[PDB]
């Protein structure tokens, strides 16, 4: 049973260490979701600060990888920060060598290749994280690309990750079946954020205060995260209609 | 640290089996069906775009890949393993051939290089075999059109037509009935679409099928004019619309 | 172009008696036509009743003496506090000097 | 640490055998049979492809018989991918020798080198051995026509007639019965095909399941020619020797 | 690099990989060496499961390391080639630096040293080979015969045997070899060597190889016929 | 099973058992704490007096990194020293290239990435310490706590070791009773009390209190040890509250 | 060192090499043998920089002797000369090249033919009826161009060689202290002990 | 048990068994005592012979003029660690013209031992050391364990039966700390402390090893007839 | 399996303890130190009568003033002897003097714990190193694969050792002559050997300040065996 400890094939052609890395991905008990506007890409994630001795401003699973690219992680924070540091290094190196900003989909592929290597080389373990990369790409427009511990990645119209990803996924599917378009037909990112929070509330069946969420927004030439007060203003607008 | 796994992870068992290779082949068996057919004036390779979620944009996931302007590849098995092999295959076509001879490698020799990479993952220290089988279609001046299969062991074989993955045993019997040495490329495409329908459960259209051909030179895809000897790539991926047009004629 | 060598002047003298030995040196240190110091000791007690002077380029001379004193220390550690005889000290110094045969200590040594 | 997962590919059993070599030999015993026969006027190589399909492109296919240089060829039994690694290495050694001495490499010197490479994988490095046995057919002006075999242990021996792969016990008995020293190449061709015909696990022996080659001084005047038979030429020699 | 300690001690103070290497030697074809008064003979068994063998080209069992020294062995054939190559390289290197060919003892000490090194180096297994090394020191007429084994111990022998059934042929040599009077000619020595192998061989056919080494680089392998005459004469004195 | 015999192996529930076992070594150590005040941070630790023969004041545990960062840890003391040695190299290389002393959040990630790296391979063992550290940089005071998994966050107050539960509850009261904040001098007094309170879980032996602090107003943003009169005054204030 | 000559006649190859060794101001020796037997039917003479000449020659000798033992076979003169050329061609792009020029005289027992190869320190190889290195060719080639026949006997080869050496002793400024002459034929290598 | 095959494996209670086994080798070692006043620091060590024909194995090693140690456990490991200390004392003198502080020596030994407890292939050191020295802050005594833990003390003992000597020193603390300017009295208290750990055998002239360092006293070792005075 | 450098629960290195077991299977070697010299003797133990016993080399010169006898896996000793010879000669090159017997012994012992996963295992041989230097006179050391070395007035190693050591405990005193020591080694070897002691299956050697290290001829040892036989028959 040593085919269970390292990344070699089991008799059914499976990689158990990879499968168990997917299971570690839900250990934080956090759900995240990403959607696309006309001009923007929004990502939201639950925020849980269960200890009063914590400084809540330091608790985060959203990362500013480059000026244009944001990353939300589903998984434990040490592996999340490992991936974040590497992604930052790769994006900076790419710009130095090739003279233009690393695209969201290309970074996703690169991090997916690195992950593939950990599934084939025995001395390296997979990282127990799922990485959702967002930007407004200069060629492709609003972009969502997500990577997992198998080294798989793909682009999304919208996506969700975490223990309750299925509820959020089906909720999002139902909306897009109705609208028949690949995005939220909205001018402002504020409204795209409100859409994103609204559909997470419906899908999880829970309400949020300003400290229960984490929000990241990608626009042309920058990615930024919202403060508690920008989020409060979002919540207020949702309640008043 | 240092990689301290400098010993083989694939070894012979008392019965002469290489377990890890057999298990890699089992992973390929679970994979989505893909096939290739060789005509007199072309080759077609095809597979199903089995989308993981409908929110996924499956045109961003390319199962059929250009390796050189006259060579393409498709797989069955582990997608990530395929993606890295495509990166290595594209590179080795340059480093061990084009940068030496000033021309792209013939199909059989690029296949040979990919095969060697796959063999080494089956004997080198601290690694597992690749969990994919490849079908590689191509054209070159002196060998004409050709189609090869490569397995996790590194073994490769030339085919007139074949299938790999899930429904391969049924698909190969279907292909034996219909294949002859007088097929024109359009006939082979038609047969590929018929064969592939059998192994597909749900939606069957241009958006769920990925199909590419090796055929005539495409001067319209070259990107420049003025060099007579340069006439364009023979590899071409069919559009969603082009597939649907041929699905009415089905 | 950088010249790694210099000349700090100085003169030394060693004489062997029947049951004694002396090693003398002037205490002046110079470069070109200037005096650096009127009293800069250049003959040293190295332990085990051995005295040493490495005259010429002072940086190389200080380095060699410093290395030999260290060699005496390690000779005691490695060989049960055995006294380093003068003939054994001399052979040891040959190996210290020849170790830099292709980038020499620019000095004339006397013990 | 990593020790836990190490199979230790290069250890003796308590009987003084090499586990991995023995198990590689077991693998090789399921490969298609290959036969070499040495005559006074040349050498024959004959081998059976493993169970073929009608859609396999035969005329562009090679799985058993390979050219090392113009004077030396090999028949392969075992893992094809492993064989191609070693074959390319042998092709390079032959060219190294030709560059150094300006003479074609003598057959045995090539054979010894490849066999030493195999031996190394059994003694150091902790890697699995190559799952391959070779029959070497070649000519040089010292010993003339020569046949050798090597196996995963890196042991090699010379032969007048030999088989590797499946059913070698049966094949070897049949060769030993009908082989004679004064035999000629055309007689050796017939013996090789007759032997495969009898030992095959297939229902019948047809052209599409064979690879065939001769090394003859049937090249005009004091010089040697290799002939890798085309599918149609294998079909003709099957009829001519009266097997189909 | 692969570093694993394959040769290690067991609780009873045994190194099993070395001991299992000796088991590989036991399985190998029998080899024997006998020194006369002015020669040394090396005899080797050939297992007769191999007809259709081409004996012109098949690797011979006795190997010249230099023009004045030979080496034979029992055990893994592939392993023996590695030791033979190393020994040949060292013989030329000795000639190049000392300006004298190796003594038989020096060459033995070298091969034995290589064998020992492979019993306490990481990532390697011991040689499954024991050797008999024979010849004459340069400008010396006293015969030399040494033995090595996988552990790396070596020693000199008036006569010695290794490989399968070597217990039996050593039995024979211990009762038939007199130290106060060694086989005083080539004939007597070759006859005593063929006799020792006939205890174990089967047919005195092409099963037995014999190589004679005399002083001053005089080395020759006997043919089937010449051995056959020894086989013949030996059994005709038997029926008595 | 066998999943817990080798570092970096995922168990079927997605856990790294070797890291969880490292946490056991931490929980077995003496109590150490940190308190973030108005313009700085305070660190304190319980030192068990195993014998009369220990020279008082002489086996110092709190460690400085650069000139503006303090580090304290509970668990295997040598592992903590190894981590601080690395932290000193990271701080030196940062200051060498970028001139400015390493900011506290930047320093936190350097320790975090290094500790996390020791969960990637079976050829190394995880760190058997939890480390409380911090100081003052250009954006103000920062307090962090780092676990054997590589996990770290910023804190208002922190505690680890055997008396961690007691210390936490004490720390939570201070957060509730002072939303505006605590002065550095108040924080020293409070730190002394909390270590005295947490020493109940370790009552067998006597102990020696050790405190340090970095405060913009009180130490000019440099890490200093609390000594002499100010230490005695905090010991006295602590003795009173346990009586 | 200085003069090395070679001539290939009907059935043998003759190599002539000077005996002097000169360390600047003094002739240190007048009986130096500037040659090494590589195999029983192959001889190599040499000249060039001090030390490197003998070091190179003994290195080549060791290598050919190793090959002979490994294969129980004597390499052809052509094969030996190709091995030597490669070593010098590799050496010329080294950190410190071997400054050594050689002649290789061998009798090919398979073809029953004498063969003479001239190779300089760059790895420039040529097969010749007669050859030399340094200035030796400047004085001797006009005589060899006149008298040489491919069907000459060994004795006629030696007589033509005597004439070449006499011209060298007349017109060359340096005293090379005569030559040692060696013959390579079907029976091996022997030294003419009065010349 | 399943967790003691190597140094890179925690047990489920967070223990490191290879390190604990290394600690066990010290416990089998012969007793050695260390103690100090404010002017001097002393080592006393009971040496162990193999039999009546054999020598008594040396326990005390000089590291510098102002520093040295005594060992209990694997002697070759003490040689490796003392060699490292000699080099570090030496580096400090040559580069900085500075005698290495005893406290800094302790930190360096801790870190060297620690690395052998956290990586694959290594083993922990199987020896304990008592380090005495006199530096710019006076007399010092250190105890080193191969877990990497180093502790500064007024007095201590390690090896077989060290507990007796250690209790004695704990009672005497207030007396021996005050033995300033009298080397012989400090050694007496050391010989008396080590006597609390003897059974069967007593202190003989080839049995006893003493070392001392202090104010105007280079680290010096007394063996043989030079310890008869204290017997 | 388990590491090659693993400690047991008693705090001993498994591999070192196991090599000590291999040494117990070795042929006997004995040394006796006197004020007139140190004697070294060994049991040869040929495995067959056809083995030429003077090719058995278990006593070995390290330098003129230092000799060495071995017991255990004797092939392992060759690299140890090579190191010892190199160290003795190197020290003379660097210092123009003889190296101390103890310093040489320490240098050999530094090799011993250099195994891991350096060599793959400890040495399976023990050495008796005997010699003379000006500072400490005649000396005998016992070098083990643990890296420990003890000085001895007299010592036996190999399979007959604890029977031999008890004998040496009784017979050794500080006034032994060289002649007396020779007879004593011969007598104790004769006692613990399987075969009958003679000049072809045992070997003597000594090191004196004057003549240095010497291996005795078989004729010389034969005389001492005769002389031993007669003194035993005389009470």
């Amino acid at each position: 049973g040593y085919d269970r400890h390292i990344t070699i094939f089991s008799p059914e052609g499976r990689l158990y260490q990879v499968e168990y890395a997917f299971k570690a991905t839900n250990q934080t008990n956090i759900n995240s979701l990403a959607v696309r506007g006309k001009d923007c890409t929004v990502v939201i994630s639950q925020k849980k600060v269960p200890d009063k001795l914590l400084d809540p401003t330091t608790v985060s699973y959203i990362f500013c990888i480059s000026r244009t690219i944001g990353m939300v992680v589903n998984g434990p924070i040490p592996d999340a920060r490992n991936a974040a540091l590497r992604a930052k290094a790769e994006a900076a190196e790419f710009r130095y060598k090739y003279g233009y900003d690393m695209p969201c989909d290309v970074l996703a592929k690169r991090m997916a290749n690195l992950s593939q290597i950990y599934t084939q080389r025995a001395y390296m373990r997979p990282l127990g994280v799922i990485l959702t990369f967002v930007s407004v790409d200069e060629e492709l427009g609003p972009s969502i690309y997500k990577t997992d511990p198998a080294g798989y990645y793909v682009g999304y119209k919208a996506t969700a990750t975490g223990p309750k990803q299925q509820e959020i996924t089906t909720n999002l599917e139902n909306h897009f079946k109705k609208s028949k378009i690949d995005h939220i037909n909205e001018e402002s990112w504020e409204k795209v954020v409100e859409f994103a929070i609204t559909h997470m509330i419906d899908a999880l069946g829970t309400e949020f205060s300003k400290n229960d969420l984490e929000v990241g927004v990608a626009t042309k030439d920058k990615f930024f995260t919202l403060s508690a007060e920008n989020i409060e203003e979002r919540l207020v607008a949702i309640a008043e209609q | 640290m240092t990689d301290r796994y400098s010993f083989s992870l694939t070894t012979f068992s008392p019965s002469g089996k290489l377990g890890q290779i057999d298990y890699a082949l089992t992973a390929v068996k679970q994979g989505v069906t893909s096939l290739g057919i060789k005509a007199t004036n072309g080759v077609v390779i095809a597979t199903e775009k089995k989308s993981s979620s409908p929110l996924a944009m499956s045109e961003t996931l390319s199962k059929v890949s250009l390796l050189t302007p006259d060579i393409g590849a498709v797989y069955s098995g582990m997608g990530p393993d395929y993606r890295v092999l495509v990166d290595k295959s594209r590179k080795v076509a340059h480093t061990s051939y084009k940068r030496i001879y000033g021309e792209y490698p013939p199909t059989k020799l690029l296949v040979s290089e990919v095969a060697k990479i796959m063999q080494e993952a089956t004997q080198s220290g601290g690694v597992r075999p690749f969990g994919v089988s490849l079908l590689i279609a191509g054209h070159d001046e002196f060998n004409g059109f050709s189609l090869y299969q490569v397995d996790p062991s590194g073994s490769y074989f030339p085919w007139k037509a074949t299938a790999i993955g899930k429904g391969s045993v049924a698909a190969k019997t279907f292909l034996e009935k219909r294949w002859n040495d007088e097929l024109e490329l359009e006939d082979a495409i038609h047969i590929a679409l018929l064969t592939l329908k059998e192994s597909v459960e749900g939606e069957f259209n241009g958006d769920t099928i990925e199909l590419a051909i090796i055929g005539d030179e495409n001067p319209d895809l070259l990107g420049y004019t003025g060099i007579p000897t340069d006439k364009g790539p023979r590899f071409r991926k069919l559009t969603s619309q082009e597939i649907n047009d041929r699905l009415e004629a089905l | 172009q950088f010249n790694p060598y210099g000349d700090n002047g100085g003169t030394i003298l060693g004489i062997a008696g029947e049951d004694f030995a002396v090693l003398a040196g002037d205490t002046r240190n110079i470069t070109d036509y200037s005096i650096n110091s009127r009293y800069e000791p250049k003959v040293f007690d190295c332990g085990d009743n051995i005295v040493m002077s490495a005259n010429g380029f002072a940086a190389d001379g200080d380095a060699l003496v410093k290395r030999f004193k260290n060699s005496v220390k390690w000779y005691h550690f490695d060989h049960n506090d055995k006294k380093l005889s003068i003939n054994s000290a001399a052979r040891n110094i040959q190996h210290l000097l020849y170790g830099k045969r292709f980038f020499p200590y620019y000095v004339h040594t006397i013990i | 640490g990593s020790r836990r997962y190490d199979s230790r590919t290069t250890i003796f059993s308590p009987e003084g055998r090499l586990y991995q070599v023995e198990y590689a030999l077991e693998s090789i015993s399921h490969a298609g049979t290959a036969i070499g026969i040495m005559a006074s006027d040349g050498i024959v190589l004959a081998a059976e492809r493993k169970v073929t399909s009608t859609l396999l492109e035969q005329d562009t296919s090679t799985e058993k018989l390979y050219k090392l240089n113009d004077k030396i060829a090999v028949a392969v039994a075992g893992l094809t991918a492993d064989a191609e690694i070693l074959i390319n290495t042998a092709r390079i050694h032959a060219q190294n020798y030709l560059k150094t001495y300006n003479e074609d490499i003598p057959v045995e010197i090539l054979v010894r080198r490849l066999s030493d490479i195999k031996q190394g994988y059994t003694q150091h490095g902790g890697l699995r051995p190559f799952g391959v046995s070779f029959i070497y057919a070649g000519y040089d002006d010292r010993y003339g026509y020569q046949l050798y075999t090597s196996n995963p242990s890196g042991n090699y021996t010379g032969w007048k007639a030999i088989s590797v792969g499946a059913n070698t016990s049966a094949a070897q008995t049949l060769l030993q019965m009908d082989y004679k020293d004064d035999m000629k190449v055309d007689d050796a061709i017939e013996l090789a095909l007759k032997t495969l015909s009898k030992t095959t696990d297939s229902s019948a022996l047809t052209y599409d399941r064979l690879e065939f080659a001769t090394i003859r001084k049937g090249a005009n005047d004091g010089e040697v020619y290799q002939k890798i038979f085309k599918p149609q030429e294998i079909k003709d020699i099957l009829v001519k020797t009266g097997i189909t | 690099g692969y570093d694993r300690a394959l040769s290690i001690f067991s609780p009873d103070g045994h190194i099993f990989q070395v001991e299992y290497a000796l088991e590989a030697v036991k399985r190998g074809t029998c080899a024997v060496g006998v020194k006369g008064k002015n020669c040394v003979v090396l005899g080797c068994e050939r297992r007769s499961t191999l007809k259709l063998q081409d004996t012109r080209i098949t690797p011979s069992k006795v190997s010249k390391i230099d023009s004045h020294v030979v080496l034979s062995f029992s055990g893994l054939n592939a392993d023996s080639r590695i030791l033979i190559e190393k020994a040949r390289v060292e013989a030329q290197s000795h000639r190049l630096t000392l300006e004298d060919p190796v003594t038989v003892e020096y060459l033995t000490r070298y091969v034995a040293g290589v064998q020992q090194r492979y019993t306490q180096s990481g990532g390697v297994r011991p040689f499954g080979v024991s050797t008999l090394i024979a010849g004459f020191d340069p400008r010396d007429d006293e015969p030399k015969l040494y033995q090595t084994e996988p552990s790396g111990i070596y020693s000199s022998w008036s006569a010695q045997t290794i490989g399968r059934n070597s217990k039996t042929v050593r039995e024979f040599l211990e009762k038939n070899y007199d130290r106060k009077e060694p086989p005083a000619t080539v004939e007597e020595c070759v006859k005593l060597t063929v006799r020792s192998l006939l205890e174990v061989v089967q047919t005195g056919a092409k099963n037995i190889e014999i190589t004679v080494v005399k002083p001053d680089s005089d080395i020759v392998a006997l043919s089937s016929e010449e051995i056959n005459q020894y086989v013949t004469q030996i059994e005709q004195e038997k029926q008595e | 099973t066998g999943y817990d015999l080798s570092n970096s192996v995922f168990s079927p529930d997605g856990r790294n058992f070797q890291v969880e076992y490292a946490v056991k070594a931490v929980e077995n150590g003496t109590t150490s704490i940190g308190i973030k005040c108005n313009d700085g941070v305070v660190f304190a630790v319980e030192k068990l007096i195993t014998s009369k023969l220990l020279v008082p004041q002489k086996n110092v545990k709190i460690q400085v990194v650069d000139r503006h960062i303090g580090c304290v840890y509970s668990g295997l003391i040598p592992d903590g020293r190894h981590l601080v040695n690395r932290g000193r190299e990271e701080a030196a290389s940062f200051k060498k290239l970028y001139k400015t002393p390493i900011p506290i959040p930047a320093f936190a990630d350097r320790l975090g990435q290094y500790v996390q790296a020791h969960t990637l391979y079976n050829s190394v063992r995880p760190f058997g310490v939890s480390t409380i550290f911090g100081g003052v940089d250009k954006n103000g005071a920062h307090l962090y706590m780092l676990e054997p998994s590589g996990s770290y966050w910023g804190y208002k107050g922190a505690a680890t070791g055997k008396g961690r539960q007691s210390a936490k509850a004490e720390l939570e009261k201070l957060v509730d009773h002072h939303p505006e904040g605590l002065s550095a001098r108040e924080a020293v007094k409070q730190a002394a009390k909390i270590i005295y309170l947490a020493h109940e879980d370790n009552k067998e032996k006597d102990f020696e209190l050790e405190i340090s602090w970095c405060s913009l107003s009180e130490t000019n943003g440099l890490h200093k040890f609390v000594k002499g009169d100010l230490l005695q005054e905090a010991i006295d204030f602590a003795q009173k509250e346990i009586n | 060192m200085d003069i090395i000559l070679g001539i290939r006649v009907q059935d043998s190859v003759i190599l002539a090499s000077s005996k002097a060794v000169t360390r600047g101001i003094s002739v240190l020796k007048d009986s130096d043998d500037k040659t090494r037997q590589l195999s029983p039917h192959t001889l190599m003479s040499f000249a060039g920089e001090a030390g490197d000449t003998v070091q190179f020659a003994e290195y080549i000798q060791a290598n050919i002797q190793l090959y002979s033992i490994r294969e129980d076979y004597e390499l052809s003169p052509q094969a030996v000369s190709s091995f030597v050329r490669q070593e010098l061609a590799k050496s010329i792009r080294s950190r410190r090249p071997y400054q050594v020029n050689v002649l290789i005289g061998g009798y090919d027992k398979k073809k029953n033919k004498p063969e003479l190869y001239q190779i300089d320190y760059l790895g420039t190889k040529v097969e010749l009826p007669y050859g030399a290195h340094g200035y030796s060719g400047f004085y001797t080639f006009s005589l060899l161009d006149h008298h040489y026949r491919p069907d000459m006997t060994t004795e006629e080869g030696l007589d033509l060689l005597k004439l070449c050496v006499q011209e060298l002793e007349k017109r060359m400024p340096m005293d090379f202290k005569g030559v040692i002459v060696k013959i390579v034929d079907k029976d091996g290598i022997r030294q003419v002990d009065d010349f | 048990n399943n967790y003691d095959g190597d140094t890179v494996t925690f047990s489920p209670t967070g223990r490191l068994f290879q390190v604990e086994y290394a600690l066990e080798a010290i416990k089998q070692g012969s007793v050695t005592v260390g103690l100090r006043s404010n002017t001097h620091a002393v080592l006393v060590a009971l040496k162990r012979n193999a039999d009546e024909l054999s020598s008594y194995q040396k326990k005390i090693i000089k590291c510098d003029e102002h520093m040295g140690l005594s060992l209990a456990g694997l002697a070759p490991d003490a040689r490796v660690l003392s060699n490292y200390l000699r080099q570090q004392c030496n580096y400090s003198s040559l580069v900085f013209n500075r005698k290495l502080a005893v406290e800094r020596a302790g930190h360096l030994l801790c870190d060297k031992a620690q690395k052998n407890t956290q990586s694959y292939g290594g083993r922990p050191y199987g020896v304990g050391l008592l380090i005495i020295g006199y530096d710019k802050s006076g007399a010092h005594l250190l105890e080193f364990q191969p877990s990497g833990n180093v502790t500064e003390l007024y007095g201590t003992a390690i090896g077989a039966r060290s507990q007796g000597a250690k209790t004695y020193l704990e009672r005497t603390l207030d007396t021996f700390i005050k033995i300033d300017g009298n080397p012989d009295e400090l050694i007496k208290a050391g010989v008396e402390a080590i006597s609390q750990s003897l059974r069967d055998e007593s202190l003989t002239v080839d049995n006893l090893s003493i070392a001392i360092v202090g104010k105007d006293t280079p680290f010096t070792i007394y063996d043989g007839e030079a310890v008869a005075k204290y017997i | 399996d388990r590491g090659v450098s693993t400690f047991s629960p008693e705090g001993r290195l498994f591999q070192v303890e196991y090599s000590l077991e291999a040494i117990k299977l070795g042929s006997t070697a004995i040394g006796i130190a006197t004020k007139e010299g140190v004697v070294l003797g060994v049991e040869k133990r040929a495995t067959s009568p056809l083995l030429e016993s003077d090719s058995i080399e278990k006593i070995v010169e390290i330098d003129r003033h230092i000799g060495c006898a071995m017991s255990g896996l004797t092939a392992d000793a060759r690299s140890m002897i090579e190191h010892a010879r190199t160290a003795a000669v190197t020290h003379n090159l660097y210092y123009d003097e003889d190296i101390n017997v103890e310093s040489l012994t320490q240098s050999v012992c530094d090799l011993a714990l250099r195994f891991g996963e350096l060599m793959s295992r400890p040495f399976g041989v023990a050495l008796l190193i005997a010699g003379h230097d000006a500072d400490d006179g005649y000396q005998l050391f016992h070098a083990e694969p643990s890296g420990t070395f003890y000085r001895y007035n007299a010592k036996a190693i190999g399979s007959g050792s604890e029977g031999a050591q008890a004998e040496l405990l009784n017979e050794w005193h500080s006034s032994l002559t060289l002649k007396e020591a020779e007879l004593l080694v011969l007598k104790i070897l004769k006692q613990v050997m399987e075969e009958k002691l003679d000049e072809n299956n045992a070997q003597l050697s000594c090191i004196t300040k004057q003549d240095g290290f010497k291996i005795y001829d078989n004729e010389k040892t034969a005389e001492l065996i005769k002389e031993l036989k007669e003194k035993e028959a005389a009470e």
